[PDB]
């Protein structure tokens, strides 16, 4: 908090690059909620020493807790045509880029 | 509004001999070159060509008194040899966001006698190792590269 | 068991524009959160601050 | 109004007006026109005085130590206002006017009086001049339309400041007109007084309100006074304790011994009345992979059958000219023969308006429409209890067959977008299971047959108003192998179809091939005339009969028959409701368990060995068949039954839950149920089903 | 040319002339509703009948010149029948496909932006994410939620003013031209829809569909957002929940919280004043939240918070009859009550005075994370049914009801001294003191309440004093309900009298929102709040002081410039700069001021150095008893929350940066405004031939600052018009004429 008080150039968040296969709005709202939670700590007396974030749909979706598949016994999902061995084939080959060399 | 227009728009019915700071950013370039400025500009000492789609500075005017030039957000990929002869007294250059990709491209700047700052942000040449050291050895007169002198001490204000 | 994943959201600050190497940030959702003043050669220039 | 008054005018002027009314004992809410008038007057006065200052000399300026050039008289009390007026009159030595000027101007030392009117400024200024004349008080009269007038054509303000008040008056007029209030506000002005809205009950409407009162009173005023001076004196309890004790609910218990079987009617057995044959329907088929033309396939199917004999009448109609039906069939056969001789499938065949066909289509009845002049002399003039007919087993047999599978895929539904939602996949799985379990039921065949026949007959009725177009009775299957199949059930000959309203009836004659001998059940086919035509080999030679009748339909019935796919929807809705309930109970999806396990069974049938259960597939099929028969045999009796039988069913089910159901009058409920069972096969079969359910549930 | 002929022939017959002359333009919409015909019962049947015949669909008499009477197979596309009475020729539906296939092409670039309210749905579903279907028994409360994402938080009446200004610029009315509210949306849409040829009426309809909010009172079971309710059919079901996430953009509900903060500050500083009403009204009509005048926001937003409620009530606006306590709003369904302040003794034998609510009443206790129904008699918690998510929300609702149960058991069960103070150190309501006393722990109070048996009626889990489930034993009158408890579908807006001490009583005499139950938090607003009084600036801290000072200097730039160039001494000692000088260090106010003053003089001596930004930046330091020193400052210090910020004389800094390539100035991140480094007209009277023929609302763009011209305002009437001199607003000047008389 003593570090984020050092910056006064906070603006309205704007998505400049989406995930393109993910959840953009709930990534934005998790930041807009982190700012609010840090504000609440400031208003309260004494530092809690550990801030548990309010469990909201934004965090659940950003964390993936609402995307993880549910476990089901094989007897029930026999007919589902999409079953396939996990990691059946995804060694997608990707060529070298210069950013690692710069890193 | 291309350069030729805005120049006059910024001329403000004031003769070129009496301009000391001209600002021309985001305007245009004819194709990739500065067009509209002329050698009659003799009192100019601050020209800002920011964001003007600019592929080279080949046809730049001759400004004896220029001291603060900035070509950031353009797409210059070389040809900086001209700036030496055409701006002998330049002492603040801002080549940030351009397409420079080699230390060799900055060799021509070695022959500017009075150079004090060279901002080189977001340029593919800044990803090299020993980048700042190589630049400070190629341009010994430099005393502030990107904003810091030699020990990452920020350049003092009021420049 | 010491192989279960604990999903966490990571949110970094930075100044590197995403659009320069959009192929390097395939897995990120990059925002723009501020405007930081940095000491350039000519004066002091405002540059965006991304998350 | 008052809401707008508060909205536009700021609370300051609102409170000033509040105290202004209070000074004269006017309700700020009962009176609202005066409230708005006072608010406007105060605001215009203040805006007139404001933005003006007097220098040390006598000149005007606009905006630190200077006088306002204007003294407010209106915003103060009456006593304070007269006090200020007297003070200034004494100081300046100017006679005090009898009235109360609303503002004082120092620069000209004149009493300026403002007035805002809502009509032509001419009348307002003339009236103000008449009221006040020969005094050095300067009148300034404004209007909401921009008009403005003053004494001697003098306006003691700059143009820009005389504009800043006309502008706001115009804006108030606009904002008070877009709310529908301006019109009322205008008529509220008379002279200078703002009368209040009045609505008077006088004249006939007062002699028609001094008659619309309880017996004791004799005028609306007395009754209103009584109601105003009415205080509850325990009048309700004073009459509850003197009303006869007979009046009461008297809950009577509903025990398992209470239910009584419904008394189905007695009389001749019920006869079928559907538009087309249900189970006794032959089907001349062809394996056409077809041009999508009715007559094409009709001629092909007709030629497919060899054996056409000379037609013979097997059973007469008992109220019709059977020879006319015989010659009608012969004419249809001949006309089909003609098309073979060229004309290359004309795509539409209009029959010939011969005497036989004209008679068969109801034409030529047209009873006269005379005036009462002749009626008063004739000796025969009148408009009838519908005959009550008992229950026969044929309806139950029809249902039993309609709940059965066949070798075909009768329903071909359209496409649906791809499935991406994990719930969309479940929905598709459930829907596919249902369609597979129900795509073969003969009830689906009736769905198709009916919708196709009604669609074709509607198109024919609209296209050719005045031609007896021949409409085949075609349907299209998808045989178990997969090859498409086309089927002809019979021929329909439309009549004159000049339909104006939605109830105009178009009479047609339907001729439907069949193998069921009409003499096995002579009471079903009482409205039919049945012929014998050809012998079909199956190997034995069984006679093939034709069932000819002259029915009638209308547009409403046509669109009603074009929704047996909605019947399909109802069946699927019920099945899906059951599946969803069980899925919620067990916290997972039971679609697969319901539709594959084959262990779960519901009680649907009643054999001699007690209630006979059936898998979910049979439940879907029987519910669809029930819905289809509802759509076929629809009538008022069926709805009436459904209603009261639902009430009784709910009572019975409440008993089955040990909720101790009661009733206030059950004999009335039973009479209500039984008043609608008269002469309808479907209704009587439903009544028999209800009786069996009562016998098996409560016992 | 043909329309005027039509009007002439209409007036020729002397029966429609009455209708055309005596019906004011106001009474046109009530004439437009005298239609003929019988509409059509059973339209589906009529359509199925029409499509059977040929030439069903009517079209205007233009197909004839752009659609051949027969296609390339000899099928009559259109006929010549003139449906009923009209010029519309009948047409077969083959013409529609002929147009769609062999028809005049076009470029459709205005469609994806005129119909933004649909392509937004498309692009929001195209990026949505799906999750596993969970078949848990779903509980569906009946919440009233927004069903129009991206509604731009406009009302249903100012949206009309936006439409009339974007699609019908030449029919704008007096209420718009003679105004100074241009809005921002009306400048964006006017630019976007600059050449649209689509359908002026359709453009208007789409704009009013996009720029309005609506609510439906739907069976929601989670989410509750504005975007999760359009896909309600996909997310939730009677026995399933398909976890889903729209992938578009959200609205930032920051204006509402900024309004709440501004209302709180205004009410405090008005009740601590001599005449609260004048302060409240002047501040509302003068203070601005992010540029917009607070009056417009109050008349625009539906936000329901205590401070905003008092602000609206003091302005004579209808306020919800529901009263908010402990974060839950309690809609009364039945009963009557009387406050009846009485005396009691707490657990520690401390005297207390509480409004014993006398009377049996039933309330719906609707809240953010819980719902309940509570019926109680005087000191008698008759019944309380609760529902929500998790047992924490249930416990919160139960304790709120228990506190507002009027039972003396809570009073006698107190453990400690009921002396509670708020951030302002004020005597809070004793019942409210009890509320915060018990909000943390109530275990002993639960034990005092005890537990009674339950008969398991229909399925209703009981709650134990340990906040745990129990199918047989449950607290007294507390019956946690399964299958959810439905909220209400109405608010019952009413006008409530306001006492002089910010206590919103009512015509019946029951307090709804006391001023003491408002200081929940005093956080920092996200927008900027600007006040027109120099005193108010020193309320929200140094940030607000600096922002308001710079925004005021910007507001009056011309006056500041002329006074600075002509009478600098008077400018350098104004009152508005006294709050700013509170921040500047005491030991440097003089030395700084002189440096500025001298420097300012250098601008008056030599021309060409008149820098607007430099003057605006450095001016507030001038107000001081200037001293003299050779020191040439580089940056001037300021004290903000005990930290020393710095303002740079030549350049930009966090305390002050005026962004080039734009006119916007920022102070400490907070937006200051625009600095320059149609409307505003006034009516004068009816037509006046001395000024020539009438104009159109467009041509009025070519007028001087005072030239008078007569224009055709709105639909009809012509009124002489003129541009305005001086701002001519309804700020404190109007109040002065009204409040002065109120002495």
């Amino acid at each position: 908090i003593k570090c984020m008080k050092t910056f006064f150039g906070w603006k309205e968040p704007n998505i400049v690059k989406p995930h393109e296969k993910g959840i953009n709005p709930n990534y934005l709202l998790t930041w807009k909620q982190v700012l609010a939670e840090l504000q609440d700590i400031e208003n309260e007396e004494k530092i809690p020493k550990t801030k548990n974030m309010k469990k909201t749909s934004q965090l659940r979706w950003a964390l993936g807790e609402n995307m993880a598949p549910e476990k089901v016994d094989f007897e029930d999902c026999k007919d589902v045509s999409d079953l396939k061995q996990y990691d059946s084939d995804e060694p997608e080959s990707r060529s070298l880029a210069s950013w690692i060399q710069s890193e | 509004m291309d350069m030729k227009r805005r120049i006059h728009l910024e001329l403000r019915n004031r003769t070129p001999a009496a301009v000391r700071e001209l600002v021309l950013d985001n305007c245009k370039s004819n194709d990739g070159k500065i067009e509209g400025l002329t050698a009659e500009f003799v009192n100019l000492e601050f020209l800002s060509l920011i964001n003007v789609g600019l592929i080279s500075v080949s046809n730049l005017p001759k400004l004896p008194k220029l001291k603060k030039l900035e070509l950031s957000e353009n797409r210059i990929f070389g040809g900086l040899d001209m700036l030496a002869e055409k701006l002998p007294n330049l002492t603040h250059l801002n080549l940030s966001g351009n397409k420079l990709k080699d230390i060799s491209t900055l060799e021509p700047l070695k022959k500017l006698e009075c150079l004090k700052s060279l901002d080189l942000f977001n340029c593919e040449v800044t990803n090299l190792n020993d980048y700042r050291e190589s630049v400070f050895k190629l341009l010994p007169q430099l005393t502030y590269l990107d904003g810091y002198d030699r020990e990452d001490q920020e350049a003092p204000d009021s420049d | 068991n010491d192989t279960d994943v604990v999903n966490f959201v990571s949110m970094e600050f930075s100044l590197t524009d995403p659009r320069l190497e959009p192929h390097k940030w395939e897995k990120y959702c990059v925002l723009e959160i501020g405007n930081m003043l940095l000491r350039t050669a000519v004066g002091r220039v405002s540059r965006p601050m991304f998350l | 109004m008052e809401d707008f008054v508060r909205q536009c005018f700021n609370p300051m002027i609102v409170e000033l007006a509040e105290k202004a009314m209070k000074e004269y004992g006017e309700d700020p809410k009962i009176e609202t026109n005066k409230f708005a008038a006072i608010c406007t007057h105060l605001e215009v006065c203040f805006m007139y005085s404001d933005f003006h200052f007097i220098d040390e000399r006598s000149e005007s300026i606009i905006v630190a130590l200077l006088k306002h050039r204007f003294e407010i008289i209106e915003g103060r009390d009456r006593t304070m206002a007269w006090t200020v007026v007297n003070s200034i009159c004494n100081t300046t030595g100017v006679e005090k006017p009898k009235f109360l000027p609303d503002l004082y101007d120092y620069k000209e030392n004149r009493f300026i009086e403002i007035g805002v009117t809502r009509r032509e400024v001419h009348t307002y200024y003339l009236e103000k001049a008449n009221k006040i004349k020969s005094e050095k008080t300067h009148i300034h009269i404004f209007s909401f339309t921009g008009e403005e007038m003053a004494t001697k054509a003098d306006y003691t303000l700059d143009e820009e400041s005389r504009a800043r008040i006309k502008t706001r008056l115009f804006t108030i007029r606009q904002e008070m007109a877009t709310r529908g209030l301006w019109d009322s506000f205008r008529q509220s002005e008379r002279g200078e007084e703002t009368i209040e809205e009045k609505f008077e009950i006088t004249g006939t409407m007062r002699r028609l309100a001094d008659q619309s009162l309880p017996p004791n009173f004799s005028s609306l005023e007395n009754f209103r006074a009584y109601v105003d001076g009415f205080e509850p004196n325990g009048c309700i309890e004073g009459k509850l304790s003197q009303m006869s004790k007979e009046v009461n609910a008297r809950i009577e218990p509903f025990l398992k011994t209470t239910p009584r079987p419904l008394k189905l009617p007695d009389g001749p057995p019920c006869s079928q009345r559907s538009k087309f044959l249900l189970m006794d329907a032959l089907k001349l088929s062809i394996e056409d992979p077809g041009e999508g033309i009715p007559l094409y396939d009709a001629i092909k199917c007709m030629k497919t059958f060899f054996g056409w004999k000379e037609p013979n009448i097997v059973k007469p109609h008992e109220k019709g000219i059977n020879p006319n039906y015989l010659l009608t069939w012969k004419q249809v056969l001949a006309e089909l023969q003609d098309i073979e001789n060229e004309e290359k499938i004309p795509k539409t065949k209009n029959m010939k308006k011969t005497s036989q066909l004209r008679w068969a289509l109801g034409e030529n009845m047209a009873p006269e429409k005379v005036d009462f002049e002749d009626c008063k002399d004739v000796s025969d003039l009148k408009q009838d209890e519908p005959e009550s007919r008992s229950l026969a087993s044929w309806i139950q047999s029809e249902f039993n067959k309609a709940c059965e599978l066949t070798d075909s895929s009768w329903i071909e539904l359209d496409e649906i977008g791809e499935d991406v939602a994990p719930i969309e996949h479940i929905a598709s799985m459930r829907r596919n299971y249902f369609t597979a379990e129900v795509s073969h039921c003969r009830a689906t065949e009736y769905i198709m047959k009916g919708v196709y026949i009604n669609t074709a007959l509607l198109n024919a009725s609209c296209a050719a108003m005045d031609d007896f177009q021949l409409i085949p009775m075609i349907s299209k299957c998808r045989t178990k192998e997969g090859r498409r199949k086309t089927n002809l059930y019979g021929f329909i000959i439309k009549g004159r179809s000049h339909l104006r309203n939605d109830t105009d009836v178009v009479n047609f004659v339907s001729m439907e091939f069949s193998l069921t001998d009409p003499r096995l059940e002579p009471h079903k086919w009482e409205k039919y005339c049945v012929l014998e035509i050809g012998n079909m080999l199956l190997r034995v030679s069984r006679p093939m009969f034709l069932y000819v009748r002259t029915n009638g339909t209308s547009k409403i019935k046509m669109k009603w028959g074009m929704e047996m796919r909605r019947c399909l929807l109802q069946s699927l809705q019920q099945i899906e409701s059951m599946i969803e309930a069980e899925s919620s109970v067990k916290e997972k999806d039971m679609t697969k368990e319901f539709f594959e396990n084959k262990s779960e069974t519901w009680p649907i049938g009643e054999s001699p060995k007690g209630v006979e259960e059936g898998s979910i597939g049979k439940v879907c099929r029987t519910l669809l068949a029930k819905s289809v028969f509802n759509s076929l045999y629809a009538s008022s009796q069926l709805e009436g039954f459904s209603a009261e039988s639902r009430k009784l069913l709910l009572i019975a089910q409440a008993l089955r839950d040990n909720l101790e159901p009661g009733t206030f009058d059950l004999g009335g409920l039973y009479e209500a149920i039984e008043e609608c069972l008269i002469n309808d096969p479907w209704v009587l079969l439903n009544a028999s089903w209800f009786n069996s359910f009562l016998a098996h549930a409560l016992k | 040319m043909e329309r005027i002929k039509e009007l002439r022939d209409l007036m020729s017959q002397s029966r429609t002339r009455e209708i055309l002359t005596k019906t004011t333009v106001d009474h046109m919409a009530i004439i437009k509703k005298y239609t003929s015909g019988r509409q059509e019962k059973n339209p589906a049947l009529r359509m199925k009948w029409m499509m059977a015949m040929k030439y069903p669909i009517t079209a205007d008499k233009r197909i004839i010149e752009m659609i051949p009477e027969r296609n390339e197979q000899g099928q009559t596309l259109w006929s010549k029948t003139n449906d009923a009475g009209s010029d519309r020729v009948m047409v077969s539906p083959l013409a529609v496909t002929w147009w769609n296939r062999n028809g005049p092409t076009t470029s459709t670039v205005h469609y994806p932006k005129v119909y933004k309210t649909y392509f937004e749905k498309v692009e929001r579903l195209k990026h949505g994410t799906f999750g596993p279907v969970h078949f848990r028994n779903q509980v569906k409360i009946r919440r009233r939620v927004d069903t129009n994402p991206g509604h731009a938080d406009l009302s249903a009446k100012e949206a009309q003013d936006v439409i009339m200004e974007v699609v019908f610029p030449n029919e704008v009315g007096a209420r718009i031209l003679t105004s100074e509210s241009q809005l921002t949306i009306t400048k964006e849409k006017k630019e976007e829809l600059q050449d649209c040829k689509i359908a002026p009426l359709m453009v208007a309809y789409m704009l009013e569909r996009e720029l309005v909010r609506k609510t439906r009172f739907l069976p929601v079971a989670g989410g509750t957002s504005s975007v999760y309710i359009e896909v309600l059919h996909l997310t939730q079901g009677t026995c399933w929940e398909q976890m889903y996430t729209p992938g578009g953009e959200v609205r930032n509900d920051d204006v509402d919280q900024s309004l709440i903060i501004a209302a709180r500050n205004i009410v405090r500083r008005a009740t601590v004043s001599a005449d609260p009403l004048a302060s409240l009204l002047e501040m509302c009509h003068s203070t601005q939240i992010g540029g917009i005048r607070m009056v417009d926001i109050l008349r625009q937003n539906p936000t329901e918070e205590q401070a905003v409620d008092i602000c609206k009530a003091a302005m004579g606006l209808r306020i919800s009859s529901s009263f908010s306590f402990g974060g839950f709003t309690f809609k009364r369904t039945s009963g009557s009550s009387v406050t009846k302040e009485e005396e009691v003794l707490t657990g520690n034998l401390q005297t207390l005075k509480i409004r014993v609510h006398e009377g049996y009443e039933e309330f719906t206790m609707v809240g953010q994370r819980a719902t309940a129904i509570l019926r109680k008699a005087t000191r008698r918690l008759i019944q309380l049914i609760v529902s929500g998510r998790n047992e924490q929300s249930i416990a919160e609702a139960i304790i709120v009801a228990m506190v507002f149960s009027q039972e003396d058991c809570m009073i006698k069960a107190v453990r400690g001294d009921l002396n509670f103070v708020n951030r302002a150190n004020q005597r809070l309501n004793p019942m409210h003191q009890l509320l915060r006393h018990f909000q943390k722990d109530a275990k002993v109070l639960f034990q005092n309440w005890g537990t009674e048996p339950i008969d398991n009626v229909m399925g209703m889990i009981g709650i134990l004093p340990d906040m745990t489930p129990s199918t047989e034993m449950s607290l007294r009158g507390v019956r946690v309900s399964k299958m959810g408890v439905d909220e209400y579908s109405s608010t019952e807006r009413v006008v409530v009298s306001i006492d002089r001490f910010l206590r919103v009583r009512d015509q019946r005499g029951n307090v709804l929102l006391s001023p003491e139950e408002v200081s929940e938090t005093q956080g920092t607003e996200k927008l900027t709040i600007t006040y027109s009084s120099s005193m108010m600036w020193e309320i929200n801290g140094p940030e607000s002081v600096l922002v308001n000072t710079y925004q005021w200097i910007i507001r009056n730039w011309e006056t500041v410039k002329i006074q600075w160039s002509q009478d600098p001494t008077m400018l350098y000692n104004k009152m508005e700069f006294e709050p700013f000088q509170s921040l500047v260090p005491k030991a440097a106010r003089g030395q700084y001021s002189g440096f500025v003053r001298t420097l300012f003089q250098q601008m008056r001596d030599v021309l060409g150095t008149f820098d607007t930004v430099q003057i605006i930046k450095l001016l507030p330091f001038a107000a001081a008893p200037p001293k003299q020193s050779r020191m040439q400052f580089s940056s001037l210090t300021v004290n903000v929350r005990g930290s020393g910020m710095r303002i740079l004389i030549r350049g930009n800094s966090p305390v002050f940066n005026y962004n080039k390539a734009t006119k916007r100035l920022t102070v400490l991140g907070k937006d200051a405004g625009a600095l320059t480094e149609l409307r505003g007209f006034l009516i004068l009277g009816k037509e006046d031939k001395r000024y020539g023929p009438a104009l159109s609302i467009n041509e009025l763009s070519n007028l001087a600052k005072g030239e008078k011209a007569n224009v055709l305002i709105g639909q009809g009437d012509v009124v002489l018009v003129m541009k305005r001199k001086r701002d001519s607003s309804i700020l404190t000047d109007s109040q002065t004429a009204t409040k002065r008389i109120r002495m």
